[PDB]
């Protein structure tokens, strides 16, 4: 708890459950951050774009 | 570009061994260690073979990578992958030692990167390991070993 | 006795604000959805970006140096490490395991890219930082090339917390 | 002159003790070393065993080698060498280093640097401190314990 590690299965679920919510969040908004006010975007290839954008 | 996109109109003669090297298309150093740290960048330009700085946009987009040097010298471009547009950059902190591009110099000089990312004679940045060697009008490489920053 | 009681919560707060990781008893689980802004915390160890060959040197501390930089004191006992910054400055401390007392620390040789401590909320992106004698990074004589990333977060009354790179030092 | 001495011993080691058995010259790598450490190996000029090397440039007819020296031309610390090849293990000055030096013939947490003979002087340019006192091994042959990070600002 202290050192804050964990078994790899479930640290893999957790990170899993992540990268899911945040493919989510690209493939609604065509943007990938991990900022609430929006910034410092991934700079992305031409081509991609989500239904938003 | 570090690949020549005009297709070639012979096969070439793959008899020799001496002298091969001396080509743009040379990605990464002539002695690598497995313990090398290697980042990859947003490229603004081509910094391909040059001394690269951090510069940041507006806030909007994350930083990048762009051709230059001087107290604003952050790494060395040694590979670039020009479909998603990334810079290969090996961090001041580590040292390299091959091929970079030379402004248009003798083994032992010691050279210093400018606002291009282009090695010069002269705080020092590299030493010569040999002299300037053409490939285009304007193109010179040079090889050279980086140990980081000293005055 | 309940003044007892009030006065050991309140030394108890005051010391585990100085803590990475404090344990605490709550009565609610805390809810956090939200995937973004999920990072900034004074619990969050490492570096945003983390190579394999990176060089880690644990070493025994004195005070509290987490999330600061680190020079070498030597003191009979084996030489420990304390937070300072100056021309004295010998590496970063990333990690700290309070029970053994030991401090894992990146060297000024290897470049880092992380949140550290700030001395105040007076920095902005793209501004030369300088460690001063407590270890925080101060917006500018730079001995290191260090430059901020992003703006200066408070978690705390005096915990401000900002991303920053660090690539070496100047000349 | 050498890492190992090459007059022979004339008597059996006592191996009953753990305690200061680690000051000799042929301790070579260093005290405490990184599974993540980068190391090169260069033809040798001489002996830069223990010392401070630089970078030698010939006449070109063939490859450059490493020899004694520093100042501003200091390149990496030697730390061994295999005399059969006349190879010098060298770290880079870009990487630190933790291990047994030589010194010019100093208290624990004094500023150090490197000569024009590769050899460990108190003071500029390099980042050396040293972590604890001068051990004798001959008359004129002195070593210490030091650590090098990296250069300092001028």
């Amino acid at each position: 708890i202290n050192n804050n590690l964990l078994p790899f299965a479930q640290a893999y679920k957790l990170a899993s459950s992540e990268i899911i919510k945040l493919i989510n969040h690209f493939v609604l908004t065509g943007t990938v951050s991990i900022q609430k006010d929006g910034k410092n975007q991934k700079r992305l290839l031409p081509n991609m774009y989500g239904l938003l954008n | 570009m570090k690949n020549p996109q005009q297709d070639s109109g012979l096969l070439s003669n793959s008899i020799d061994f001496r002298d091969q090297n001396l080509i743009f298309s040379n990605s990464g150093g002539v002695c690598t260690s497995s313990k090398d740290k290697i980042e990859n960048y947003p490229a603004k330009g081509y910094p391909y073979k040059r001394g690269v700085k951090l510069s940041f946009g507006d806030g909007t987009t994350e930083l990048e990578v762009e051709a230059g040097g001087g107290d604003d010298l952050y790494g060395v471009c040694s590979d670039i992958d020009e479909f998603s547009g990334m810079a290969t950059v090996i961090p001041i902190t580590n040292n390299f030692t091959g091929y970079l591009t030379l402004k248009k110099v003798n083994p032992g000089d010691k050279l210093n990167f400018n606002q291009h990312g282009e090695l010069e004679k002269v705080s020092v940045n590299a030493i010569a390991l040999s002299k300037a060697h053409k490939l285009t009008e304007d193109l010179f490489i040079v090889l050279a070993s980086v140990f980081g920053n000293r005055a | 006795t309940t003044q007892l009681v009030k006065e050991y919560q309140e030394k108890r707060s005051k010391l585990e604000k100085f803590m990475k990781n404090p344990q605490h008893d709550a009565s609610l689980l805390s809810n956090s959805n939200e995937f973004r802004d999920k990072n900034v915390e004074f619990f969050a160890s490492g570096g945003t970006r983390t190579s394999k060959f990176d060089k880690l040197e644990n070493h025994p501390f004195l005070g509290y140096p987490y999330k600061r930089g680190v020079k070498r004191v030597i003191q009979h006992y084996e030489p420990h490490v304390e937070a300072g910054g100056g021309e004295d400055l010998y590496g970063i401390c990333i990690d700290i395991d309070e029970f053994s007392k030991t401090a894992t620390i990146v060297p000024i040789t290897n470049n880092f890219e992380g949140y550290l401590v700030a001395k105040d909320s007076t920095v902005k992106v793209k501004d030369k930082l300088i460690f001063n004698k407590d270890g925080a990074l101060e917006k500018v004589k730079a001995t290191i090339n260090a430059t901020a990333l992003t703006d200066a977060k408070q978690i705390s009354n005096e915990v401000y917390l900002v991303k920053v790179a660090v690539f070496g030092n100047k000349a």
